[PDB]
C-alpha cells in the first residue's frame, strides 16, 4: 500500500534538492551577474580618434596641453592676465582642448544645415562616437532597428546660442538645446526601443549612467546598453570664476599627488561604450573586451563645507563596492584615483586608500591619475579612464604617469603597501585573476566607485588561407568610399589574415549605396586594387531578365577550372550527365574537360546546355532571383 | 544537461523482433531507474514496463499484456537501455517513450514511431467531389504508407481547405480527403513518394 | 480499493484569465508522512508529456509560475493566474501512492473559449470512379462548428461509418468533421442519409442524397 | 545619518540668464547648476543615500520614481524621496 | 546497516523542500515586493498649498 | 565497527580571508542511494546550537552565504570565503549514518589569528586575612597571552590547583589565566615556583613568592 | 512560526524529581520526533533522549547512563514535551535543550539550567591581593549560591579590570577573584545578593 515509500520520497526530494538548488543559483546570478564590454570609443585632445591612439600616447609619455582655441569666437585679449584679481580675466592660457569640435557630417544622417549650426555641438559628437562604438562591437546599426536597446548618458549645459539669433532659425533652437532631446534624438535616428536617459551629476555623471545601466540591464528591461559621457565648453566663463578661487595652476598641467600641485586644469572629451550580459554575450559570440565586476554610488552628505569632501564617505562607498563584488582588498591590484592635482583633495584621497587598501597587502598596489596626462576631462573624465584600464589590461602593461617629482609629504607613505606607476611595468598574466578599480567624486558630493575584471581567456582557432577572394566596402558617399578605401589599404600594409579581413568586411558591416568590389589573391594585388579604384555606381535597380544566347559560345576546356573550383556546381553536372546518361555515348566530364571533339552538335549541343544549367544553379547559389 | 536519445524504430512485420536503444547524457545514469511507456495513435498514455537500479538491485517489472515478449536491460557504463520486441502485433503499432524516474517521469525523449504491418507499397487513388448547385473536393484513398500530399491548384487554393488526417483503413490501406468549400480552375495535386505517384485533378459539377 | 480521480471533462479558457480545474479522489492520498501522493501533467499538441505540479503544492522548476495547486485529502485543485494561448493541450492529475500505476485515464482537454457555432452540413455523392473500381462512399461534411460533440448518424446505419476530425481552427477557433459510410457498388444501387446532432444545432439535420 | 535617496526631475531655464552685478560671484554657477539642486537638499539634511537629477521631456518626474522603486528593491536605501519641479522664468517658449 | 535511512531521508527531505520553498518566494519578492506610499506634498497654481 | 571522524583542533583566523576545515572519517559514508550522511553544526558562545549544512553540500536557509561544504567519501571541506567577527563559536562535524548518537566529540574551535603574545606571569602570595581563615591560596597569574596553550606547574605539585582562563580579549584579543594552588594555613607555613610553558614564550618562566 | 519555550528548571537537592515542559508553536507538532539534549558545564554536548512521532509508533529512547530513570511524555493537543527526571544527582547539573526533529536538531530552544547541590546560602569573604614592589587585585570566597558582582573603584577602575569566572570548589562553595593591573586607594566591593552581603575594601603595599 505504502511499504515502498522509501523509494519513492527518495527519487521525489532528491528531484526537490536538484529543482531548488537550481533555484538558488539563480537568485544568486540575477543579483549579481557580472556585464561584460564589446565596445569603446573615444575622442580627446590630442587627435586621440580611437583607443589605440591612447593608449600609444599613454606608452610614450606624451602631453597634450595647448592654447586656448580661437575658432569659438572667444575675446581672449580681455581674458588673458598676470594680474590675478582684475575682473573678468583669467591668469592662465593654456589647457587641452578638442579643436575638432565644430566639424560635423549632417548628410550622413540627412539633417539640413540649418539644423547643424542650430544643434549644440554635444549631440554631434555623441551620434558619431555612438556609431563608431556600434561599428566596434562588429554589429549592424541597421539590424538594431526594432530592437529594445537602451540608452543613457551624462551631459551638462554649456548655454550655447544664448545670444539673439536671425529668424531664419526658428523652430530649431529649442530640440537644438534641449538636453532631453539629445539621447532621444540618437534613438530616433536608429529607431530603438529601450529607454532615454540624460542625467547630470557633475565630473561623476558617467559612472554613475553606467551604474544605472547595469541595474537595468540586470532587470531584463533591455538587451544590451550604451553610456558614455561628453564635455564640450561653449564659454570660456568657468575659466574666469575658477580664476577667483585662485584653484587653477597657472602651468595648466595637474601634478597630481606630487610635492609641487598648485592647482588643476580643464579639458574637453567624449566617450561611449556598450554594456551586455556576460552570458548572452557568450551566447551571441560577440568579442568580450572586459567584464565589469563591481559598482557603488553614494552620496557626501553632511562635511566640513558645501564642496568639502570626507575620507570616511569615500571609504564607505568603497567597501560597498567591495562588498557588492564580493571581493576582498586583497583581491585588486592597480587603482586609477581622481588624481585632481588639487592641493587639499589629494591628502584626504589618499589617506582614504591607505586606510582602506594599505591593511594587510600581499604587494604594493599602485595607483595611476590620467588626468595628469589631459587635465579634468569633467563629464566624460570618468568613462575615459576606464577605458585607459582596459588597454592597460588587453596590452599586458602598466603605463607610468607624469610629473611625478617626489610623492607629498602629508602622506605616510610608509603606513601602507602603496606605491606610484614613475616607470611602466609588465603586467603579465599569471593564472590568478586581475582586477582594477576606478573612482570619482564630483563636487556636489556624489561620489561613485567602479572594480572590473580581466576578461576570461579565449581559444584561438587556426583557419586556413583561401586562393583568392572579394573584398567589398560601402559609403553613403563616393568621398567617404574613397577615405574608408584609403584607410583600409593603409591597415593592409600590415600583416594580417587576408581570409578573415574578407570574413569580417562580408560579416561586421553594413550595406549602403555607395559600393566597390574587388577580387584579390595577395596583399599586395589588394593594395594595388584598393589605390587602383575609381569608379563606383549608385545605380538604381530596374528588373532582372537572364538571358540566354544560342551556339558559338563553347571553346577548349570549357568546364576543367570551375569544376575544381566550385564542389556545388560540380555535384550539378554529375546530376546532369546521370539524368542524360540513358543517351549519351561518351563521358561529358572529359568532354566539358576537354577530352572530346566539341565541334559535333550532338555532343556540343547537350555540353553547352549542361554548362547553362550549372551557371544557372551557381548564380541561384548566390540568392539571385530572374 | 540531461538528454535521452531514441533509436530503433520502424515497420516490422507481424510476428517479428526488434530492439529499441535509449542513450542518457549529461547526469549519473547509475542511480535512477527508467521506464518505457507508449501511446498508441488517437489514444491516451498506458504504461509499459520500467527497470530498477543497482542500489535496490535493480529488479525489471513488466505489464501483463506484453508480458514475457519485450524485455528490458541497461548497461551502467554505456548508460544505455535496450528494450526487445518479441511476437510482435499491429496492434501494438505506437509511439514509445522512455523516461527517467520509476515513478516520477520528469523527463521524456523525442519519441519514436513503430509501426507493425504485412502491407506493401501502393499508389494513391484520386477521386472527385464535386456540389450539385458550396463546397467541392478530392479523396486521396488505397495508398500505402504514409505520407501523401495533396496541394489545391499546386497549393494556389488555399481558403476553406481541410484536409483531415489520413485513416488507416479496415483493408491495411490509408485514406483522406480535402475538402475545399468554394461556393458559386479547380486543381487538387497528390504527391506520393514511397511510390513516387503525382497526380493532379479536377472537380467540376 | 483501487483509487481513482475525476476532473471535469473539458473546460473552454480566454486568454488572460485565471483558470482552476479541480480533481477529486476516491480516497485519501495523505500518508502517514504527511503528504498527499497526486502529480499534474501537461502534453502539448503532438509533443512529449512534460511534468508541472508534485506533492500538490510544491511546484517544478522551468514551470512558469503563473501555475500553481492545493488541495489535500481527496480533494484538490491546479490553478492557473494567466491563461495564454499556447497553454492548449490535455492535463492529467494523476495519483502516486497506490503501486502499480497502470493507465493515465482519459484526463481533461483544455480548449479556447468562442462563440457557439452551428454545423454546416453537406452531403456529397460517391465518385463515379470508385464506382468504376466497383464500390462507392458516401461522405457527409461539418464545418465551422463550436464546441466539439457533434455526432453523425448514417441512414439509407453503424459499423461502416469512419469519421475524420480536424483540429480547432487557427483563426475561427472551430472544428470539421468527416464521415464517410463505404460500400460496395451493388449495395449502394440497391437502396437510396447523414443526421447530425449538435448543441450548436437546435434540431437534428439529416443530409441526404 | 541614514541612507535615504533623493530623485528629482526639472528643465533648464536660464533664471537670471543676464549680466550678473558683481558683488553676487561666486553664488551664481552654484545657483543655477542643475545638479545642486539635490546635493543641496542632502548637505542641508545630511543624507548619505544617492542623490541623482534626471532630464526626460514632459514625464521626467514619473521616470524618477520608477527609479527610485528600483533602487528600494535593490537595498541601497531604506526611504526614499521624488518628485518633480517646473517654473518659467521667461515667456520665450509661448513665443515659440 | 542500511535499515536507518528511510527515516533519516524523509527528515532530511521534508526540512530541504520548506526551507527552499521559503527561498523561493523570498526570491519572488524581492522580484515584485509592493511599495508603499507614506508622505505627500504638492503646490498648484490656484492657491493651492 | 563504529566509524570516527576528526578535524584539527584550532584554526586562529582574520577577518577577510578564505578558512578551510577538513573533516576525514574512518570508512566511506556514502550511501547506495547517493548521498554521504555529514552534517555541520556550530554553537557561539553561550549561544544554543544550531544547524549549517547537512548532506555534503546543502545550506540551511537564514544562513550566510559565504559558508559551504563539498567532499565525499571519507574525506570533507567546509568552506568560507570571508572570515569575520561574529563566526567565532565551536564547530561540530557530526556524522548521520550510524544510530544513535551518544556526543558530539571535541568539534572545532576558531580564534581571531594575533601576534604571538607571551604571559605576563606574576605570582601572588595569599592575603593574611585569607590566612587568618586557616587556608592559603597562591595565584599564578598570566595576563595577555595569545594564544593559549599556557600551560603551568607548582613547585616547591598536583591535586590542589585549579585553573579558570577568561575568553579572548575584546581589544588585544589575549587570554588571561588564573590558575590557583590552595594549600591549608598549616601546611603553608610549613613550607616555604609555578613553572609557566606557553608558546610566546621561548622557555618556561619560573614564578617565585 | 516555528518556535520553542523552555519551562521548569531550576535548582534541586539530589535524589527528588522534577519535570521540563517545552512548548511549540507554528508548525504541526505531531509530525516532528522531539529530542532533549543537555550539556554540562564547561563540557560539551550529550545526547539524553528522544521520542518518535505518532506515525513511526510513538517509542522512546533514552541514554544508557540514566536508563530508567528519566522519562520522555508528549502532549500533542497542547504540543508541549516532558522530561521527568528522577533521583537526580550532582552530575547532573547541566544546561538543557529541547530540539524538534529526532534525527536532525534544525530548530533548537532556549535552554534551561538544571542544578543539583545541597549547599546553604552564606555571605563571602572577602581578602586583598597586595604587591610588594604591578598588579593587585581581591578574591572572594565561600559564597554561595550564584551571582557574586565585583566593582573596582564602583567602576571608576576600568582597564585591567579581569574578573575570572567563578570555579567551584569541591566544598560546593564558589570563589573567584578580580585583578588589575596598575604600574606604579583603589577600592574593591562585592556584593553576593543571595546572601544579600555588600562588602567592600582597599588594596594598598
Amino acid at each position: 500500500m505504502a511499504s515502498t515509500d522509501s523509494e519513492k520520497v527518495a527519487e521525489y526530494l532528491r528531484r526537490a534538492t536538484l529543482d531548488l538548488r537550481a533555484a538558488r543559483q539563480r537568485i544568486r546570478e540575477l543579483e549579481g551577474e557580472p556585464i561584460a564590454i564589446v565596445g569603446m570609443a573615444c575622442r580627446l585632445p590630442g587627435g586621440v580618434a580611437s583607443p589605440e591612439d591612447l593608449w600609444r600616447l599613454v606608452a610614450e609619455r606624451v602631453d597634450a596641453v595647448s592654447e586656448f582655441p580661437g575658432d569659438r569666437g572667444w575675446d581672449l585679449d580681455s581674458l588673458i592676465d598676470p594680474d590675478r584679481e582684475r575682473a573678468g580675466t583669467s591668469y592662465v592660457g593654456q589647457g587641452g582642448f578638442l579643436h575638432d569640435a565644430g566639424e560635423f557630417d549632417a548628410g550622413f544622417f540627412g539633417i539640413s544645415p540649418r539644423e547643424a549650426v542650430a544643434m549644440d555641438p554635444q549631440q554631434r559628437l555623441l551620434l558619431e562616437t555612438s556609431w563608431e562604438a556600434l561599428e566596434n562591437a562588429g554589429v549592424d546599426p541597421i539590424a538594431l532597428k526594432g530592437t529594445d536597446t537602451g540608452v543613457f548618458s551624462g551631459l551638462m549645459g554649456q548655454g550655447y546660442g544664448s545670444g539673439a539669433v536671425a529668424p531664419e532659425l526658428e523652430g530649431f533652437v529649442t530640440t537644438g538645446v534641449a538636453s532631453s532631446v539629445a539621447s532621444g534624438r540618437v534613438s530616433y535616428v536608429l529607431g530603438l526601443e529601450g529607454p532615454a536617459v540624460t542625467v547630470d551629476t557633475a565630473c561623476s555623471s558617467s559612472l554613475v549612467a553606467m551604474h544605472l545601466a547595469a541595474q537595468a540591464l540586470r532587470q531584463g528591461e533591455c538587451s544590451m546598453a550604451l553610456a558614455g559621457g561628453v564635455t564640450v565648453m561653449a564659454t570660456p566663463g568657468s575659466f574666469v570664476e575658477f580664476s577667483r578661487q585662485r584653484a587653477l595652476a597657472p602651468d595648466g598641467r595637474c601634478k597630481a599627488f606630487a610635492a609641487a600641485a598648485d592647482g588643476t586644469g580643464w579639458s574637453e572629451g567624449v566617450g561611449v561604450v556598450v554594456l551586455e550580459r556576460l552570458s548572452v554575450a557568450r551566447e551571441r559570440g560577440h568579442r568580450i573586451l572586459a567584464v565589469l565586476r563591481g559598482s557603488a554610488v553614494n552620496q557626501d552628505g553632511a562635511s566640513n563645507g558645501l564642496t568639502a569632501p570626507n575620507g570616511l564617505s569615500q571609504q564607505r562607498v568603497i567597501r560597498r563596492a567591495l562588498a557588492a563584488a564580493g571581493l576582498a582588498p586583497s583581491d585588486v591590484d592597480v587603482v586609477e584615483a581622481h588624481g585632481t592635482g588639487t592641493t587639499l583633495g589629494d591628502p584626504i584621497e589618499a589617506q582614504a586608500l591607505l586606510a582602506t587598501y594599505g591593511q594587510e597587502r600581499k604587494q604594493p598596489l599602485w595607483l595611476g591619475s590620467l588626468k595628469s596626462n589631459i587635465g579634468h576631462a569633467q563629464a566624460a573624465a570618468g568613462v575615459a579612464g576606464v577605458i585607459k584600464m582596459v588597454q592597460a589590461l588587453r596590452h599586458e602593461t602598466l603605463p607610468p604617469t607624469l610629473h611625478v617629482d617626489k610623492p607629498t609629504l602629508e602622506v605616510d607613505w610608509s603606513a601602507g603597501a602603496i606605491e606610484l606607476l614613475t616607470e611602466a611595468r609588465a603586467w603579465p598574466r599569471n593564472g590568478r585573476p586581475r582586477r582594477a578599480g576606478v573612482s570619482s567624486f564630483g563636487v556636489s558630493g556624489t561620489n561613485a566607485h567602479l572594480i572590473l575584471e580581466e576578461a576570461p581567456a579565449e581559444e584561438p582557432v587556426a583557419a586556413p588561407e583561401l586562393p583568392v577572394v572579394p573584398l567589398v566596402v560601402s559609403a553613403r558617399s563616393t568621398e567617404s568610399l574613397s577615405g574608408q578605401a584609403e584607410r583600409l589599404a593603409s591597415l593592409l600594409e600590415g600583416d594580417v589574415s587576408l581570409t578573415e579581413v574578407a570574413g569580417a568586411l562580408v560579416s561586421r558591416r553594413a550595406v549602403l549605396d555607395e559600393r566597390a568590389v574587388v577580387v584579390a589573391g595577395s596583399r599586395e594585388e589588394a593594395v594595388t586594387g584598393l589605390r587602383a579604384l575609381n569608379t563606383a555606381g549608385s545605380g538604381t535597380p530596374g528588373k532582372v531578365v537572364w538571358v540566354f544566347p544560342g551556339q558559338g559560345t563553347q571553346w577548349a576546356g570549357m568546364g576543367r577550372e570551375l569544376l575544381a573550383e566550385s564542389p556545388v556546381f560540380a555535384e550539378r553536372i554529375a546530376e546532369c550527365a546521370a539524368a542524360l546518361a540513358p543517351w549519351i555515348d561518351w563521358s561529358l566530364v572529359d568532354v566539358l574537360r576537354g577530352e572530346g571533339d566539341l565541334g559535333r552538335v550532338d555532343v556540343l549541343q547537350p555540353a553547352c546546355f549542361a554548362v547553362m544549367v550549372g551557371l544557372a544553379a551557381v548564380w541561384e547559389s548566390v540568392g539571385v532571383r530572374p | 544537461e540531461v538528454q535521452l536519445v531514441q533509436s530503433g524504430g520502424g515497420l516490422v512485420q507481424p510476428g517479428r523482433s526488434l530492439r529499441l536503444s535509449c542513450t542518457a547524457s549529461g547526469f549519473t545514469f547509475g542511480d535512477y531507474a527508467m521506464s518505457w511507456v507508449r501511446q498508441a495513435p488517437g489514444k491516451g498514455l498506458e504504461w509499459v514496463g520500467f527497470i530498477r537500479s543497482k542500489a535496490y538491485g535493480g529488479t525489471t517489472e513488466y505489464a501483463a499484456s506484453v508480458k514475457g515478449r519485450f524485455t528490458i536491460s541497461r548497461d551502467d557504463s554505456k548508460s544505455i537501455a535496450y528494450l526487445q520486441m518479441n511476437s510482435l502485433k499491429t496492434e501494438d503499432t505506437a509511439v514509445y517513450y522512455c523516461t527517467r524516474g520509476g515513478t516520477l517521469f520528469d523527463y521524456w525523449g523525442q519519441g519514436t514511431l513503430v509501426t507493425v504491418s504485412s502491407a506493401s507499397t501502393k499508389g494513391p487513388s484520386v477521386f472527385p467531389l464535386a456540389p450539385s448547385s458550396a463546397a467541392l473536393g478530392c479523396l486521396v484513398k488505397d495508398y500505402f504508407p504514409e505520407p501523401v500530399t495533396v496541394s489545391w491548384n499546386s497549393g494556389a487554393l488555399t481558403s476553406g481547405v481541410h484536409t483531415f488526417p489520413a485513416v488507416l483503413q479496415s483493408s491495411g490501406l490509408y485514406s483522406l480527403s480535402s475538402v475545399v468549400t468554394v461556393p458559386s480552375t479547380y486543381i487538387c495535386n497528390v504527391n506520393h513518394k514511397p511510390s513516387n505517384t503525382k497526380v493532379d485533378k479536377k472537380v467540376e459539377p | 480499493d483501487v483509487v481513482m480521480t475525476q476532473s471535469p471533462l473539458s473546460l473552454p479558457v480566454t486568454p488572460g484569465e485565471p483558470a482552476s480545474i479541480s480533481c477529486r479522489s476516491s480516497q485519501s492520498l495523505l500518508h502517514s508522512n504527511g503528504y498527499n501522493y497526486l502529480d499534474w501533467y501537461l502534453q502539448k499538441p503532438g509533443q512529449s508529456p512534460q511534468l508541472l505540479i508534485y506533492l500538490g503544492s510544491n511546484r517544478a522548476s522551468g514551470v512558469p509560475d503563473r501555475f500553481s495547486g492545493s488541495g489535500s485529502g481527496t480533494d484538490f485543485t491546479l490553478k492557473i493566474s494567466r491563461v495564454e494561448a499556447e497553454d492548449v493541450g490535455v492535463y492529467y492529475c494523476m495519483q502516486s501512492l497506490q503501486t502499480p500505476r497502470l493507465t493515465f485515464g482519459p484526463g481533461t482537454k483544455v480548449d479556447i473559449k468562442r462563440t457557439v457555432a452551428a454545423p454546416s452540413v453537406f452531403i456529397f455523392p460517391p465518385s463515379d470512379e470508385q464506382l468504376k473500381s466497383g464500390t462507392a462512399s458516401v461522405v457527409c461534411l461539418l464545418n465551422n462548428f463550436y464546441p466539439r460533440g457533434a455526432k453523425v448518424q448514417w441512414k439509407v446505419q453503424s459499423g461502416n461509418s469512419q469519421e475524420s476530425v480536424t483540429e480547432q481552427d487557427s483563426k475561427d477557433s472551430t472544428y470539421s468533421l468527416s464521415s464517410t459510410l463505404t460500400l460496395s457498388k451493388a449495395d449502394y444501387e440497391k437502396h437510396k442519409a447523414c443526421e447530425v446532432t449538435h448543441q450548436g444545432l437546435s434540431s437534428p439535420v439529416t443530409k441526404s442524397f
